[PDB]
């Protein structure tokens, strides 16, 4: 079946059809300071909740090529929705990534740790890659790509990315589009790149 | 710091292709 990680957006989560799809690569567009990274740690908490408060009982992976990933800002966000920071942090697996080859060498230690805690009372059902922004150049994005697409159909998991856009967008293929944007007093818009979204980044991490 | 079994590292690379390792992830706690 196909399982769903809320955003911790009512707004949001309406838009997606109840949060971010499993077996499925929702990719996300928008400017510096759109929201994409704060989005990527909010799930990261969201995906270990169990189903009936928007969640998979499961862990995630994050992949940073930013260097943004911040388990202080997990913290905040963990301990603001009430969960116990410590359990939260322990939650996440979490891996800097250098260069292109890096990237793929952990996708498939990625892949290995999914393979390994399938079945267990929390496997990894969320993995992130913050961000996913030659001829060889090109080749190994659609690789990699190709990758993810087979490992959230053979593991059931979802799979995040972040896009940053320097309007006409140039999405990867058989993925879902979100773009965000800022809006009026710090609210931010999500809409559908294939109506409209309305949310806040907090000390919650997302939220209307 | 988080590990990986020799084993799961050989499936998923038979995956791709079309006791335990360093994995390269840890926690976010620096396990
Ligand atoms: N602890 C926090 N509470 C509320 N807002 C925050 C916090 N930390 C960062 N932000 C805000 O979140 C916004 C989105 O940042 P970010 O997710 O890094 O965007 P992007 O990844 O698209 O560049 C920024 O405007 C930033 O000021
Ligand atoms: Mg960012």
């Amino acid at each position: 079946t196909i399982g769903r990680i809320s955003t911790g957006s009512k707004s949001l989560d309406k838009l997606l059809g109840g949060g971010i799809e499993t077996q499925a690569i929702t990719e996300v567009f928008g400017e510096f300071g759109s929201g994409k990274t704060q989005l990527a740690h909010t799930l990261a908490v969201m995906v270990q909740l169990p189903p009936e408060e928007g969640g998979l009982n499961g862990s995630a992976m994050y992949i940073d090529t930013e260097n943004t990933f911040r388990p202080e800002r997990l913290r905040e966000i963990a301990q603001n929705r009430g969960l116990d920071p410590d359990e939260v942090l322990d939650n996440v697996a979490y891996a800097r990534a250098f260069n292109s080859n890096h990237q793929m060498q952990l996708l498939y230690q990625a892949s290995a740790m999914m393979v390994e805690s399938l079945n267990t009372d929390r496997p990894y059902k969320l993995l992130i890659v913050d961000s996913l922004t030659l001829a060889e150049r090109q080749q190994k994005l659609a690789r990699f790509l190709r990758m993810l697409h087979r490992l959230a159909n053979e593991f059931d998991i979802a799979v995040f990315v972040t896009n940053q856009v320097q309007g006409h967008i140039l999405a990867h293929s058989a993925t879902l589009r979100v773009y965000l944007r800022k809006g009026k007093g710090g609210k931010r818009i999500a809409r559908l790149i294939d109506g409209e979204a309305v949310f806040s980044i907090t000390e919650k991490g997302i939220e209307d | 710091k988080l590990n990986v079994s020799t084993e799961a590292l050989q499936k998923a690379v038979k995956l791709f292709s079309d006791s335990s390792a360093f994995s390269g992830f840890s926690t976010a706690s620096g396990k």
